[PDB]
């Protein structure tokens, strides 16, 4: 396939490693009863293992001679070959949630900064304020891009500054 | 002797003199501050650099600093 | 100088409060070189919240 | 000091008291009284030796011990 | 007051031992000397360079001679495989018969070390055959050594203490070094190459006695003089030429084919000739740029000042630079250091990849040693370069001239610079470590099917672009449809693609997630070390905390415990902390290289690609697995050739663990100790008789810090070198 | 001091209750020589269940070293 790989649903190392995991699982399980809670635990274990292998094979994952899967990171490659469900969507989801957290943090800091006891509001939190700012943190990308278009998020040259510059 | 240097911002609060364990300082009459006193370091040869004074002086940009120099029997304060 | 309680902007390069703003406590009507007295609300690296300055070093902002 | 003393104790026990009766079969068969008076012997024959089970404890209920070994380093 | 530190009379009056210590410490800091004038300084550096030249010449001639005397060369040339080279006769009255015997087996009749220094391959490759010639070369190098010493003296002398004009002239020296010292250099290099070596590679001995009697090519210079330059490139060596023989010979002299000689696995001497020739011509023509006393040429300052962009984007552009460099010497020092550091890097990178020495890439001991050694050299060099740039800032800098131009703008945006560096280093650290430990936990749960393995897509891309078609991108060098493919098809692409298709040479190995992850770790190390170094360099002038730091010079211990403590605020101490990160990075890169190459030489490179994606695999399978032989170099049974290496292993461990005490404990404690001690020494009877001169005290803060760092690094490098060599040699 | 004491009692009661409810103590009482003490058990989650070592007594978990078993038998 790509770069010299093959779908995990086809790699032989995949299957032989699976047989080895199961030779281990059987030749460990055969020491207990069938009704023992240990036994039922081992059974559920093997079952979950099978389900995992099924899902990985059905996902069309690539895995070379190692048999262990692999991931590809280029938008064009992953898209032209249907591999967006591995890196692209995850990175975008993380970026969204992280921007959310950062933005609500910035807003809390700013809101509590213009009050009569910044140290106190920083050591002890206003619950109503926290909740309001949390629920309003949603549209943070739009709010931020608007602030940029107004040129407000960046400050002019008035920062504390070392002697040379 | 380690070097010492007062500055015009010597408010004369004597905390320099109030700190030195080596009598390397003393307060003189002055005019540039309301206390009419500027610290004075006339006995450098007995400063060992312990910097208790630089720890004291509350001028925003210090007022009177210490600088390290060479050594001798008199200088380093070594009992032997 | 400006009347007491006024707000000025420190500009002495060395000053820990450089390029910042503080409240003038008072100014000496006499001729001492640094009659300006400026409170602050963020202590420096030694725990002081009020510093003295000459006239020029500050800007009432 | 305490590290060294417990090392002494462990090696003495393992090497010359412990084991199973057949006579007795000491867990290291008594390598102590000749491998414990040189530092290279110490390192290799005791440490670098007995590190085996702790560095191969994977896939077993002893994987935690190896993990903690790493975390502690 | 004893004349101890002469140059420093104050210390010369110090009645304490710190006199001795620091007088040693500042020996060569000629800026900080008595009555130091500029022309003085210059003539001093001039004598210094002479000294360095003499030392290096003596070093090389000494190795030459020791081989020529006690080596196994003239046998070695016969079989370049099962003959290990002799280092130098071993002699010791302590060694028992076991060690003598064991040490005796490996060279000849007598204990000897086995040199792993590649000089054998090199010299034989250049055409060195017989011990006579090695003696000749050694004695001639010693001649040049003594000549340089005499030059040092003669130029120290009054009637030759040179003028500051001839000193500070720049265009003259630049032209002379880009024309003569470089071009003519490579030219004479090629001269020896063609007129001596390649004959020997034809089994044709040509010595100084007869080298005036052999045409190096059928027709002397006639095709050239006609303009037919292709003729000298006809009938090259076959793919069967038994090296150093007339079998499979060819008659071309300046070829270009690519690919290694099939038997030597070492590139074509003809190609080396043509290469050094081409670059010789390029240099000589380049050395005709600037204006010496001939009107024609360039005006350096003119070029600089003209080089200033409009729109004030750089403002002054390159204003004021010409002098701030033509005067400040710390600046040139930093430049030269950084340059040669990068060069040593590239040297190692190309040495392992394309081994150009005859039968190189067989002595894996040689390869690993060479590579890692040059690596560490380069790392040290770059760290020092940064330190010296910082010192340039602290002393030679001026705001007025450099004002407004790029230099000023640097200090202007230093904050954003440092902040972004911090951020990139921090993210690299976070994610790389987290991914590694997730791999490890999936391993320890015995669920390898779960762990992540990123694909080095970009690297495969580049390699396929290079022609290694394995992965199947097949574009522009492994796409036979490529225009360049078709164009350069006939000249070097054949041997190129051949050698890149071989998977046994060190040429462009295959790649995977292990390579990916270690690459990212390397990038992180680089970024954070550079961050520390540059912050130290730039904040040397003035800090917000200490706005007047520039008033103290480069180095000073601290600034009192007030203000909330000032531990180690010097830019000097910033460097002192950067060195640790530098060592960390170089250790990582060398470890990785060594593991992958071990796995290559053995065969189970799959084992590398599997155990190399989780740290426990790294550790257990690479160190604990490869340690078994060394820790057995001796035993309560006997010994072998590796006992010494086990011993050095342990010795380095001790150096390290002792230097720790330096690093951690600080002065006042030891001072109180030594006080009680001296009271004892004088108050006990019959001992007060003798009385020392220089009084006892503990070490100054910086002195202790430096001695500790020394102990640390020494132990470190010793242990690692011993382990590496023991593994590679005792296993191969 | 009283706070320290209360904490100690808490932790002791915790040991005893764990030994009561999640141990193979009675199996080890039946045979000590081959059943190994085990009282700390793990939860069948993302994969940390592999630690439930077969200590004998038809039981799974983690071997303890504290010796409460021999102590209690002694008592
Ligand atoms: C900047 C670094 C970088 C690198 C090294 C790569 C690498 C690659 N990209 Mg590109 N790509 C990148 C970032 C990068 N991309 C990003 C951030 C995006 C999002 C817009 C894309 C979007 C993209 C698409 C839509 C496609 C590629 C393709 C490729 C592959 C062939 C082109 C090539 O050699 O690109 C070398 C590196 C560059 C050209 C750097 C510029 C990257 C910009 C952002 C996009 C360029 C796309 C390119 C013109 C497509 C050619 C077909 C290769 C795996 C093609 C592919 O999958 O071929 C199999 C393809 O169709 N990329
Ligand atoms: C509301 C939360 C918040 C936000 C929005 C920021 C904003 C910033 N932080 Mg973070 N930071 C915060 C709180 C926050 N920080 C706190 C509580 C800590 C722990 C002490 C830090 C410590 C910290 C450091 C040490 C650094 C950042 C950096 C940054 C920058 C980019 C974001 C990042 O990587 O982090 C930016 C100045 C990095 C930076 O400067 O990137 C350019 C950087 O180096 N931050
Ligand atoms: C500059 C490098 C260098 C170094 C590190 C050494 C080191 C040594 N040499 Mg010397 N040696 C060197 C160059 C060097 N040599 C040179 C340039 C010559 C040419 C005359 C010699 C000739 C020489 C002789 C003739 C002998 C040594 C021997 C020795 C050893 C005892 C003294 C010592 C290991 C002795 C030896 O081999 O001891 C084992 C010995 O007999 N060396
Ligand atoms: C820079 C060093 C150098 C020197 C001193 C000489 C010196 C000489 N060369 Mg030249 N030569 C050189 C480099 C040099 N060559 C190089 C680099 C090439 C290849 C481009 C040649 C190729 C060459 C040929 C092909 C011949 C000479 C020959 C000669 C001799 C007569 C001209 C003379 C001894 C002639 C001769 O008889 O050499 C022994 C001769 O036929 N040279
Ligand atoms: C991109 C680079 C570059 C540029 C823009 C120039 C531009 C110029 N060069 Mg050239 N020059 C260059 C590279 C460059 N050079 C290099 C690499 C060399 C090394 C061989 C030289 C060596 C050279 C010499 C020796 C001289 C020039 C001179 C000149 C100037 C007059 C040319 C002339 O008389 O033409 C008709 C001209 C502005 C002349 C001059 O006076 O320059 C100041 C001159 O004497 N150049
Ligand atoms: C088309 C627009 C344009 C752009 C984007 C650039 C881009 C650049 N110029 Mg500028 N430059 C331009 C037109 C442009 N230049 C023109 C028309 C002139 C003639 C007045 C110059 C003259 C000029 C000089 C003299 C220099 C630059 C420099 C530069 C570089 C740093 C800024 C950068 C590559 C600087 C540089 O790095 O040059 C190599 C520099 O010193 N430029
Ligand atoms: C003082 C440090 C030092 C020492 C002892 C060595 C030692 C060696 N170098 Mg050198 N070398 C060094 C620094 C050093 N090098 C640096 C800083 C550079 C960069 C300019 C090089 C670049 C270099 C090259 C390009 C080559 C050597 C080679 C050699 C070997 C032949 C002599 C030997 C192992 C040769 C080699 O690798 O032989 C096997 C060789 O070809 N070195
Ligand atoms: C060409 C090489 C070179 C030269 C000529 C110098 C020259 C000097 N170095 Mg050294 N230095 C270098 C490379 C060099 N260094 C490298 C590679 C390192 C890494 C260890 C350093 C790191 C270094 C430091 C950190 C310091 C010096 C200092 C000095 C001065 C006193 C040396 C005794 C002197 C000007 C000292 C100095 O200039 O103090 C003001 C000093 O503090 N050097
Ligand atoms: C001595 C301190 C201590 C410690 C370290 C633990 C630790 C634990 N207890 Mg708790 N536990 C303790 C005292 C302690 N317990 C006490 C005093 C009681 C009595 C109220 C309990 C009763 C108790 C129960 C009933 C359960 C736990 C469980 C647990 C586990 C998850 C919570 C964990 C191993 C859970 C567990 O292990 O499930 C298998 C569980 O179900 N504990
Ligand atoms: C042990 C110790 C001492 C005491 C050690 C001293 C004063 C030096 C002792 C030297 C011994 C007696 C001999 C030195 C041996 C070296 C190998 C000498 C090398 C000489 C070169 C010329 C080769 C300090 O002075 C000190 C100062 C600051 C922080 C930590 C410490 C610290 O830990
Ligand atoms: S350094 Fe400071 S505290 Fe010490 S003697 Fe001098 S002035 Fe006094
Ligand atoms: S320098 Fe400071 S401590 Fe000394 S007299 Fe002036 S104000 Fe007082």
């Amino acid at each position: 396939d790509i770069a010299g790989l093959t779908p995990c649903s086809e790699s032989k190392a995949y299957a032989k490693l699976e047989k080895k995991e199961l030779k281990t699982l059987e030749k460990r399980l055969k020491q207990y009863e069938a009704d023992s809670a240990p036994a039922v635990a081992l059974k559920a274990t093997m079952e979950r293992t099978k389900a995992r292998f099924a899902n990985y094979a059905k996902a069309g994952l690539l895995c070379g001679n190692d048999g262990l899967p692999h991931l590809i990171a280029d938008p064009g490659l992953a898209l032209k070959y249907g591999h967006a469900g591995e890196v692209f969507i995850p990175t975008f989801g993380f970026l969204y949630v992280a921007g959310y957290i950062g933005y609500v943090g910035r807003q809390y800091l700013i809101a509590v900064k213009g009050e009569a006891k910044p140290t106190d509001k920083e050591i002890i939190i206003d619950v109503p304020l926290a909740t309001k700012l949390a629920w309003q943190g949603a549209g943070w990308p739009l709010a931020a891009v608007q602030e940029l278009q107004r040129g407000t998020l960046l400050e002019k040259e008035e920062n504390i500054t070392v002697s040379p510059r | 002797a380690h070097i010492v240097k007062i500055y015009d911002t010597c408010i004369g609060c004597t905390q320099c003199v109030r700190a030195c364990p080596l009598d390397v300082l003393e307060m003189v009459p002055w005019d540039g501050c309301k206390a009419s006193q500027m610290a004075s370091a006339p006995r450098t040869e007995d400063c060992v650099g312990c910097k208790r004074c630089e720890t004291a002086c509350p001028t925003d940009f210090l007022s009177v600093r210490v600088y390290l120099g060479s050594e001798s029997t008199r200088s380093m304060g070594l009992s032997y | 100088g400006p009347k007491r309680g006024s707000l000025v902007k420190i500009l002495r390069p060395e000053s820990y409060w450089f390029n910042q703003v503080g409240k003038v406590v008072s100014v000496d009507q006499s001729g001492v070189r640094y009659p300006v007295v400026v409170r602050f609300e963020n202590q420096n690296y030694a725990g002081v919240t009020t510093n003295n300055y000459a006239l020029d070093e500050v800007v009432a902002a | 000091s305490l590290s060294i003393v417990i090392f002494h104790f462990s090696w003495k026990m393992q090497s010359d008291v412990w084991g199973t009766v057949t006579g007795v079969s000491h867990i290291t068969g008594g390598n102590f009284a000749q491998s414990a008076n040189t530092i290279n012997g110490w390192l290799r024959d005791f440490l670098w030796a007995q590190s085996s089970q702790v560095i191969q404890s994977y896939g077993s209920a002893l994987s935690a011990y190896g993990l903690i070994f790493l975390g502690a380093h | 007051t004893k004349l101890f530190p002469k140059f420093s009379q104050g210390l010369a009056q110090d009645p304490t031992t710190r006199r001795i210590w620091y007088g040693l410490a500042m020996a060569h800091d000629f800026e900080s000397h008595d009555g130091m004038t500029e022309e003085n300084l210059y003539q001093k550096i001039f004598a210094s360079h002479f000294g360095q030249l003499s030392i290096i010449f003596l070093w090389t001639s000494g190795n030459l001679f020791h081989v020529a005397w006690q080596g196994n060369f003239e046998q070695w040339v016969t079989d370049p495989v099962h003959i290990r080279p002799i280092a130098h006769a071993i002699w010791d009255p302590h060694f028992g018969q076991p060690a003598v015997e064991a040490f005796t087996r490996g060279g000849a009749s007598g204990p000897v070390n086995i040199s792993t220094s590649g000089v054998y391959q090199w010299w034989y490759t250049i055409g060195m055959r017989t011990n006579q010639d090695l003696y000749v070369g050694s004695v001639f190098l010693a001649l040049v050594s003594a000549i340089f010493l005499f030059a040092g003296w003669l130029h120290l002398q009054p009637n030759f203490q040179p003028s500051l004009s001839w000193f500070k002239d720049a265009e003259s020296r630049l032209n002379h070094h880009l024309s003569g010292l470089f071009g003519v250099s490579s030219l004479a290099w090629t001269g020896h190459l063609v007129h001596v070596a390649i004959p020997e590679s034809r089994g044709q001995h040509v010595g100084w006695d007869n080298f005036l009697s052999v045409l190096p090519h059928p027709q002397g210079l006639t095709p050239f003089f006609t303009g037919n330059w292709a003729a000298y490139a006809q009938s090259p060596d076959t793919a069967s030429h038994v090296f150093g023989t007339a079998q499979g010979s060819g008659q071309a002299i300046l070829t270009f084919l690519g690919g290694f000689h099939p038997q030597t696995q070492s590139l074509w001497l003809t190609d080396m000739a043509h290469h050094h020739l081409a670059i010789a011509v390029i240099f000589i023509v380049a050395g005709h740029m600037y204006r010496t006393n001939f009107g024609i040429g360039h005006r350096m300052q003119a070029i600089l000042e003209a080089h200033t962009p409009p729109s004030g984007s750089l403002g002054a552009g390159h204003k004021g630079l010409f002098d701030t460099v033509n005067n400040s010497l710390h600046f040139q020092l930093g430049l030269a250091l950084a340059s040669v550091g990068t060069i040593t890097s590239l040297v190692a990178q190309h040495m392992y990849s394309l081994p150009p020495y005859a039968f190189q890439a067989i002595d894996f001991t040689t390869q690993a040693a060479l590579y890692t050694h040059h690596q560490y050299i380069a790392g040290f060099i770059m760290c020092g370069a940064f330190a010296h740039g910082a010192i340039f800032f602290i002393r030679d800098y001026d705001p007025e001239q450099n004002k407004g131009n790029v230099l000023a703008r640097m200090l202007d945006h230093k904050e954003a610079l440092i902040s972004h560096l911090s951020w990139v280093s921090l993210f690299l650290g976070f994610h790389t470590l987290g991914l590694y430990v997730h791999n490890d936990v999936m391993q320890a749960f015995g669920t390898p099917e779960k762990q992540i393995l990123i694909e080095p897509v970009f690297a495969q891309w580049i390699q396929a672009a290079h022609g290694k078609a394995l992965y199947g991108f097949d574009f522009l060098l492994s796409s036979k449809t490529s225009a360049a493919f078709a164009n350069g098809q006939s000249l070097w692409l054949p041997g190129w693609l051949d050698a890149i298709n071989n998977n046994q040479n060190s040429l462009f190995l295959t790649i995977g997630p292990g390579d990916f992850l270690v690459h990212h770790a390397i990038a992180l190390g680089l970024h954070t070390t550079t961050l520390i170094l540059v912050k130290g360099a730039l904040d040397a002038r003035g800090s917000k905390l200490m706005p007047d730091k520039k008033d103290f010079g480069y180095s000073f211990p601290c600034d009192g415990p007030g203000r909330g403590g000032t531990c180690d605020i010097s830019a000097y101490d910033a460097f002192y902390l950067a060195v640790f990160w530098m060592l960390n990075t170089i250790g990582w890169v060398t470890f990785y290289w060594h593991w992958k190459h071990l796995t290559l030489w053995q065969g189970n490179v799959a084992q590398f690609d599997e155990s190399s994606t989780y740290l426990m695999g790294w550790l257990r399978d690479y160190l604990w697995l490869n340690s078994s032989q060394l820790i057995n170099g001796y035993n309560p049974f006997g010994m072998n050739s590796l006992s010494v290496w086990a011993w050095t292993f342990l010795f380095g461990h001790l150096i390290y663990a002792t230097g720790f005490m330096f690093l951690i404990s600080w002065r006042g404690y030891w001072q109180e100790l030594i006080e009680t001690l001296v009271w004892a020494h004088e108050k006990t009877p019959l001992a007060n008789l003798v009385y020392w001169k220089d009084k006892p005290v503990a070490l100054s803060i910086v002195q202790a810090r430096l001695v500790g760092l020394a102990h640390f690094s020494v132990g470190y490098i010793f242990t690692y070198a011993a382990f590496l060599i023991a593994s590679t040699s005792g296993r191969f | 001091h009283f706070g320290q004491l209360g904490i100690i009692f808490i932790w002791l009661s915790g040991m005893y209750f764990h030994g009561a409810r999640f141990s193979n103590y009675e199996a080890w009482l039946s045979d000590p020589t081959h059943i190994k003490p085990s009282a700390q058990v793990v939860w069948p989650i993302v994969g940390q269940e592999i630690l439930n070592g077969d200590v004998g007594g038809g039981f799974q978990g983690i071997q303890i070293t504290s010796g409460f078993f021999q102590l209690w038998r002694a008592s």
